[PDB]
């Protein structure tokens, strides 16, 4: 029992977007279904509902008179039309089968992967990548930890390695977050203190949107 | 519109006519819903459950006005036994009364109604088939004949253009019984109870014969209509149209099934009311 | 509109023990003696998933040990024994009006030795300089539990301003937490001041954990 979205990525504000799903597995005329959507660190929030041969429609009040679900019952698909998008519209679009219970109810059972909406009006720009270096005169330990800083990119993701992927333990890459509507991230390795600088350390960035790999050795102050 | 049945002596119910049809209009859609298919009538314990739910919650809406109806029944004590003037007037505001305390709960009774209308309407539109231009018609056939067929048969066993002549004929003696009957002094207040009685009498007598007129226009269409539905199949658009016109045909057929003979018992008690006044006036007081 | 109130917001367990949350509606989600309580489980990075729906009834394919309770306005979801996959978000859903509501979630973590944030200072690198910002960036690794303040001092007086941090989830084989935190200024205003402090306040000391340089030493 399947449900695939599609149609999402990135929207400038007061842009449309149209999302669909696919369905696979079951009978899909014979159910309701439903958009629920998850922005970036937050709970679900139902956003509209479709019953199995669309008598009920029912839309939450923060999204009515601006989305339109619809369904072809005939192609397995669930649409949304989305239209004066805002900044609040950023989720990731859930795509969910809903089961009337006998008892008078709907509950959502199947949900899909999600498709997201990235509602901005930033435009691509690839990062700027720094090496991160101990601070000089500090006491003996028996591991050093290096840094890498990742500022100023859009869109997501990006993709942060240590010596091209063969350092992967005592590594910590930090989710981005948003500084005034573009990226930044951080990450850490840790190694042995007699290891570095001696056996090199190099952090490598990939920005797929920019089409940009940058390559900064990690080396002391 | 509301219609005030008295069935038994002390006892008063009243009914709302559009509700009473629209949720039965939902029940038939619930059930021939269910039935169309083998692998979901099993679900008749489920559906059973929900419609029995409804009708105890639209009852315990009209069971919170029994303090108000409690009240006219009183009225209506006082009124039966005098063994008017003033007592005409309480009656009416009482019933005023009444009337104006089921408008007040018209939202409660509209939910309900509202939640038997998403849930019939629901399950009809779960209605599938093996092959959409080919859907049986097994459903509307188990249907009738468990939920429809028994009430057809319970009418033509009955004879109701006698009963209309049987009530006739008691409205018909009453009037001949006040005419001749000598005037004494006294008697009064029950002329006047006599003459109140009977005007109410041929109210329900009016309602009875309006709703025996729909019981034997429908019992001919169901009839009619049923045969055209039954041993075949159709295209599903075909079978879910068949379904809504034969559930409308239903649900008006028993609506008023269902008020003609709360109205029969009613015309019946206030009967027991005329026999005993004019018992009063022929024994008690001898009016030859 | 229907509130549904999760508590608590995060819970932290070991493998073996119960795990009782519990949510409260703003008003009756009941319907028709039907208590209208959905149960979901979200793993980071995956859809959510439906375990219990009429208040009590488990979905099929959902183990035993996951059961529900409650009417009215207050629902309790049970995990008993908790197990390996069961440390995830849970957030209950309301069906009775809409628009169907959602709680705010429920962290289910597991328990685990505190342990102490390693904290490293960096002071902005050559190259970031040379094009005018000046990020300090502050490491806070491998700590439990997961609460921590970070403050950020400038010739021993605090900074709010420009401060951008970023936590990790619970790790899925050490348990732990990590964090970072960005002081950012201009080159122009960090070439005026002398002193760069993070100062970390976490359970496992009364007293901070301080990590300082002086520019230029």
């Amino acid at each position: 029992v399947k449900l695939v979205e599609s149609g999402g990525g990135v929207v400038q504000p007061g842009g449309s977007r149209k999302l669909s799903c696919a369905a696979s597995g079951f009978t899909f005329s014979d159910y309701g279904m439903a958009w629920v959507r998850q922005a970036p660190g937050k709970g679900p929030e139902w956003v509209t509902f479709i019953s199995n041969m669309a008598y009920s429609i029912y839309y939450a009040d923060t999204v009515t008179g601006r989305f339109t679900i619809s369904r072809e019952n005939a192609k397995n698909t669930l649409h949304l039309e989305m239209s004066s998008l805002r900044s609040e519209d950023t989720a990731m679009y859930y795509c969910t089968r809903a089961i009337f219970d006998y008892a008078g109810y709907w509950y959502f059972d199947v949900w899909g992967a999600g498709t997201t909406v990235t509602v901005s009006s930033a435009k691509t720009t690839a990062p700027s990548v720094y090496p991160l270096a101990p601070v000089c005169g500090d006491t003996t330990g028996s591991s050093v930890t290096l840094g890498c800083l990742v500022k100023g990119y859009f869109p997501e993701p990006v993709t942060l390695t240590w010596n091209s992927g063969s350092l992967s333990s005592g590594v910590h890459t930090f989710p981005a977050v948003l500084q005034s509507d573009l990226y930044t991230l951080s990450s850490s390795v840790t190694v042995t203190s007699s290891t570095w600088p001696s056996q090199s350390i190099t952090c490598n960035v990939a920005h797929p949107a920019s089409s940009t790999k940058v390559d900064k050795k990690i080396e002391p102050r | 519109s509301i219609d005030i049945l008295q069935e038994k002596e002390g006892h008063l119910d009243f009914v709302i006519i559009p509700h009473y049809t629209f949720l039965d209009y939902y029940k038939h859609l619930s059930y021939n819903s269910i039935y169309h298919k083998s692998s979901t009538y099993g679900k008749y314990i489920a559906v059973d459950a929900f419609i029995k739910k409804i009708n105890e919650a639209y009852d315990k809406v009209k069971s919170k006005c029994n303090d108000i109806k409690n009240d006219l029944i009183a009225t209506i004590k006082k009124l039966e036994h005098p063994y008017f003037k003033k007592m005409m007037d309480e009656y009416n505001t009482k019933k005023k009364k009444l009337i104006k305390c089921i408008k007040n709960h018209e939202n409660d009774f509209n939910k309900i109604c509202m939640d038997m209308k998403n849930y019939g309407t629901n399950l009809f539109e779960q209605l599938s088939c093996y092959n959409n231009n080919f859907c049986n018609t097994n459903g509307i056939r188990y249907h009738y004949d468990e939920y429809i067929h028994k009430l057809i048969l319970s009418v033509k066993s009955k004879n109701l253009n006698k009963d209309l002549s049987d009530m006739t004929n008691i409205l018909q003696q009453s009037e001949l019984l006040l005419t001749n009957l000598n005037k004494k002094m006294g008697s009064y207040i029950y002329i006047d109870t006599i003459k109140f009685i009977h005007k109410e009498m041929k109210h329900i007598f009016n309602r009875i014969e309006y709703h025996t007129k729909i019981i034997n226009d429908k019992t001919k269409i169901i009839q009619d209509k049923i045969k055209l539905n039954i041993w075949r199949t159709f295209q599903k658009d075909e079978l879910l149209k068949r379904i809504l016109d034969m559930s409308n045909e239903y649900s008006l057929f028993i609506t008023s099934d269902h008020l003609r003979q709360m109205l029969y018992n009613t015309f019946y008690s206030k009967e027991k009311h005329l026999n005993n006044i004019f018992h009063h006036l022929i024994y008690v007081l001898q009016m030859k | 509109d229907i509130v549904l109130t999760q508590s608590p917001a995060s819970l932290a367990v070991s493998l073996g023990q119960r795990a009782t949350i519990s949510c409260r509606a703003s008003e009756s989600v009941e319907y028709y003696g039907t208590s209208l309580m959905q149960w979901f489980q979200q793993k980071p990075g995956q859809p959510p998933r439906l375990l219990i729906h009429g208040a009590s009834n488990v979905q099929s394919g959902v183990p035993a040990r996951f059961s529900g309770s409650g009417s009215g306005t207050d629902f309790s979801l049970n995990i008993h024994p908790v197990e390996e996959d069961d440390f995830a978000m849970y957030f209950c859903q309301q069906s009775t009006k809409v628009p169907w509501t959602f709680g705010g979630g429920t962290k289910l973590e597991i328990k685990r030795a505190d342990a102490a944030p390693t904290v490293s200072i960096f002071p902005p690198s050559s190259e970031q300089l040379t094009s005018g910002g000046a990020s300090v960036v502050c490491f806070l690794n491998n700590f439990y539990p997961k609460d921590i303040n970070v403050k950020w001092k400038i010739d021993g007086s605090e900074r709010q301003n420009g401060v951008l941090n970023s936590w990790t989830d619970q790790d899925s084989k050490d348990s732990t937490y990590s964090m970072s935190s960005t002081l950012t200024l201009t080159k122009d205003e960090y070439e005026r001041h002398n002193s760069y402090t993070c100062e970390a306040t976490h359970k496992t000391s009364t007293s901070p954990i301080v990590k300082s340089f002086n520019r230029n030493e």
